[PDB]
RNA sequence: UUAAAGGAAUUGACGGAAGGGCACCACCAGGAGUGGAGCCUGCGGCUUAAUUUGACUCAACACGGGAAACCUCACCCGGCCCGGACACGGACAGGAUUGACAGAUUGAUAGCUCUUUCUCGAUUCCGUGGGUGGUGGUGCAUGGCCGUUCUUAGUUGGUGGAGCGAUUUGUCUGGUUAAUUCCGAUAACGAACGAGACUCUGGCAUGCUAACUAGUUACGCGACCCCCGAGCGGUAACUUCUUAGAGGGACAAGUGGCGUUCAGCCACCCGAGAUUGAGCAAUAACAGGUCUGUGAUGCCCUUAGAUGUCCGGGGCUGCACGCGCGCUACACUGACUGGCUCAGCGUGUGCCUACCCUACGCCGGCAGGCGCGGGUAACCCGUUGAACCCCAUUCGUGAUGGGGAUCGGGGAUUGCAAUUAUUCCCCAUGAACGAGGAAUUCCCAGUAAGUGCGGGUCAUAAGCUUGCGUUGAUUAAGUCCCUGCCCU
């Protein structure tokens, strides 16, 4: 019986996509996450999550995906399963930027060191199709100061409108 | 900054409150053995009386589930 | 400081029947908002889930306001003390599947 | 027991962030709820672009 | 009978557009023409940063809402065979009788 | 007495050294100004219990979108709560584990404490360890973000030459361009980031695509006048006017001249434009700011009378002072009164959690109140009947009717509470200010400036800021003289 005008509903979904996503990307950090397509249809809210490991996502016994659908319905607002989770395997692992960053992270935690774990990622992502890459690493590293180690391979636009895709 | 927020205690060096009773609370009394005298005045018919018995004050009473304020001189 | 034994059992009832709890950082200053599923707001239901956020029963995460509470079936294993008051029921995220 | 007097009805205390429950810095009346520095990050996620 | 076809950028409101006429072409239904609506423009303007340091050097961060509305005189199970549509997911559909 | 003093040679940086270019955060010819007066808003210093703090040349000083009655609040005074998770363990109350009626004190009906004694009841209370919270310190530990070096065009590896070497050649004698932009020569070749290319806006146009949530032409319903078929307004076709979908259109192309074959430069016309304004913006750094945006974080500090959190007051607004960004004037190109007439961005409701846009009618002189309706929006506000501007009266060079600061009384609105801040309206009080010294800021065409409106905080709330509109200058289109930059 409520409704509100298109000038804040795109702005409610667009926080919606931006919510949905980054907290998945924060609990989700273990398998390789790539992102989200979230589908309108007025019968069954569909959710897509593209990922690359898609066993953590579907569990063991199909129990991880529909404990996300009861995470996304007891608060959303979603009742009688109106909300549907469907996961999709992504062949190209070197693809997704975020993925190599989510991999790189449980890589530089338990041992593995900067300069041999940068040159495994950078063959790993020049092996996987991609043109050019970049990582930069900033903090305490091997001292107090904070020195930027910077490792780039390939063919990397920095300025102009498509950059961003 | 280098501010500092210590102990002066000008007034009072105050403690809480703990709640000190006898051993064991008494509410009866025997007679003829097997009647019950009630000492206490009851609460009336507002759901708090069923079990909830009155303070003795001189002329004020309170119902301990519904804090019931009744007066007579 | 005693919750009421209708709270105590209820919203455990409510992580039986579900598995997955919801509630928010806004502890009782601002305004008092009742939980959408529940009685007490978010004081009641942090210190009811504190105790099995603390003994590693039901794991603990947050989006941005809202702490959400994850279900593991060492969970369930642990949680198999307070399965002995009811039948020995699985939770509607485990035994069946569609 | 007196918790919750002065019932913040209006004004600045009224204004509680989705983000990380933000006070001293404004929040916008867009239909938003953000802290000005993340939603620079996340306006490309929820959905506007520079030009 | 109104439909309103109302796309989140240029491209998917083109592409829905040019596949609703092409679904619609065939009936025998006296089909209005895709009413172009006015761009919608949320601007912000954003600090850029938390501490006051440098220029006044501020944001500019927009939104193209787009807009169609059509009109289509059709009893009810006509408009629910039309409804059925593979649509793209930028694309909100409002129905109105 | 000292662990260096030295020699060529390589790369930065510097030169009040030379050569070639660039820039209104530089200048010339200028425009508007600040610094002079009043006020607003910040900084330093004073005063206090506190007057919370960061930032100190561009690269801080209406900046923290920092417009505070408590809220924000981090600062002083008083008072409550533990949200003290959790492992062992003390009383274990033979079950009394924490909420309280009335009286004294305290703003409080705080069970804060005391007199008094009822109550949900194995959650308790306390100790030993650990944990949590902090707008506490540390940005000279840091991440992320921003600014600056630098809005100038510069930067780098692979192979191969020179040198033992740091390095150099590629990355250049010359011409040209906004450009390491290109042509050319060349111990270099093939390359890369960057600049351009990219995205949006503005400029022209289709009788292509279309419109009852936008209009036109005639036509009727239909009010008025001459009454002579005319003229102003209210209520079948296609997009010219409002919107955008595709495509086009502009590339120094055509002509003359100068230039080396070239690369390019100047004037014409067709054209709407012979190219507008923004965004993104390289390698490497600042020991630039932010721990006071984050449950982003390392170390230290406090954890029970709390540096955690609530409640009630004050404060950041306090002034013998100096400084910065701004608003209004110093009048006649003007001030007052009356009439006339024009817009564009953009905003608006029952919200992932408490809130507007207001039309019409009545009442009051006024700010305002009441009844009712529309708008989750090209539907209604709204054809935003906006200000300057276009005409008529008054004023007459007088600190004057310019200026409205200061101060007194009153009336309405939001808020629980405005008094040591709301805001607005009515009357009255009517200072300084006579176009501003030393010095200094911005700007080349719809440009500066005059003027008004929308958004941000918003409840009341703009003199700040971002955008939009109306009118719209003078004069350069050159230089390296001050300052700064790029390459030898
Ligand atoms: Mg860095
Ligand atoms: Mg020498
Ligand atoms: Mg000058
Ligand atoms: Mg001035
Ligand atoms: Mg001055
Ligand atoms: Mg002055
Ligand atoms: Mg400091
Ligand atoms: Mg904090
Ligand atoms: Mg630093
Ligand atoms: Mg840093
Ligand atoms: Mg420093
Ligand atoms: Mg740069
Ligand atoms: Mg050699
Ligand atoms: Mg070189
Ligand atoms: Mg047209
Ligand atoms: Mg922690
Ligand atoms: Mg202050
Ligand atoms: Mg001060
Ligand atoms: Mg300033
Ligand atoms: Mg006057
Ligand atoms: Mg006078
Ligand atoms: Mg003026
Ligand atoms: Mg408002
Ligand atoms: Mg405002
Ligand atoms: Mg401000
Ligand atoms: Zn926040």
């Amino acid at each position: 019986a409520v409704q509100i005008s298109k000038k804040r509903k795109f702005v409610a979904d667009g926080i919606f996509k931006a919510e949905l996503n980054e907290f998945l990307t924060r609990e989700l950090a273990e398998d390789g996450y790539s992102g989200v397509e979230v589908r309108v249809t007025p019968t069954r809210t569909e959710i897509i999550i593209l990922a690359t490991r898609t066993q953590n996502v579907l569990g063991e016994k199909g129990r991880r995906i529909r404990e996300l659908t009861a995470v996304v319905q007891k608060r959303f607002g979603f009742p009688e399963g109106s909300v549907e989770l469907y996961a999709e395997k992504v062949a190209t692992r070197g693809l997704c930027a975020i993925a190599q960053a989510e991999s790189l992270r449980y890589k530089l935690l338990g041992g593995l060191a900067v300069r041999r774990a940068c040159y495994g990622v950078l063959r790993f992502i020049m092996e996987s199709g991609a043109k050019g890459c970049e990582v930069v690493v900033s903090g305490k590293l091997r001292g107090q100061r904070a020195k930027s180690m910077k490792f780039v391979d390939g063919l990397m636009i920095h300025s102009g409108d498509p950059v961003n895709y | 900054k280098r501010k500092k927020k210590s102990y002066t205690t000008p007034k009072k060096n105050k403690h809480k409150r703990k709640k000190v009773k006898l051993a064991v609370l008494k509410y009866y009394k025997v007679d003829e053995n097997g009647k019950i005298s009630r000492l206490r005045r009851e609460c009336p018919s507002d759901e708090c009386g069923a079990g909830v018995f009155m303070a003795s004050h001189f002329d004020r009473h309170y119902c301990g589930k519904c804090c019931l304020t009744y007066c007579f001189n | 400081m005693l919750m009421p034994k209708k709270n105590r059992i209820a919203i455990y009832e409510l992580l039986f029947k579900e598995g997955v709890m919801v509630a928010k950082k806004d502890v009782h200053m601002p305004k008092h908002p009742e939980l959408a599923d529940k009685n007490v707001p978010n004081l009641h239901v942090m210190k009811a889930m504190q105790s099995l956020k603390s003994r590693g029963y039901v794991k603990e995460q947050f989006a941005w306001r809202h702490f959400y509470w994850y279900l593991t079936n060492e969970g369930i294993q642990y949680l198999r003390d307070y399965l002995h008051l009811p039948p020995e029921i699985v939770p509607a995220t485990l035994r069946r599947s569609r | 027991q007196l918790y919750w007097s002065h019932p913040r009805k209006f004004g600045q205390g009224s204004r509680s962030c989705r983000v990380c429950s933000n006070r001293h810095g404004l929040i916008r009346k867009y239909g938003l709820n953000m802290c000005r520095q993340c939603f620079r990050q996340y306006a490309k996620d929820i959905g506007f672009i520079k030009l | 009978i109104r439909i309103t076809l109302t796309s989140r950028n240029v491209k998917s409101l083109e592409k829905v557009c040019a596949d609703l006429i092409r679904g619609a072409k065939e009936k025998n239904l006296k089909v209005k023409g895709p009413v172009r609506m006015p761009t919608k423009t949320l601007r912000i303007t954003t600090r850029k940063t938390p501490c006051g340091e440098g220029s006044k050097t501020w944001d500019r961060f927009q939104m193209r809402i787009h807009k169609r509305l059509i009109d289509l005189h059709s009893p009810s199970e006509i408009v629910k065979q039309i409804t059925s549509i593979s649509i793209e997911p930028g694309v909100e559909v409002e129905v109105t009788i």
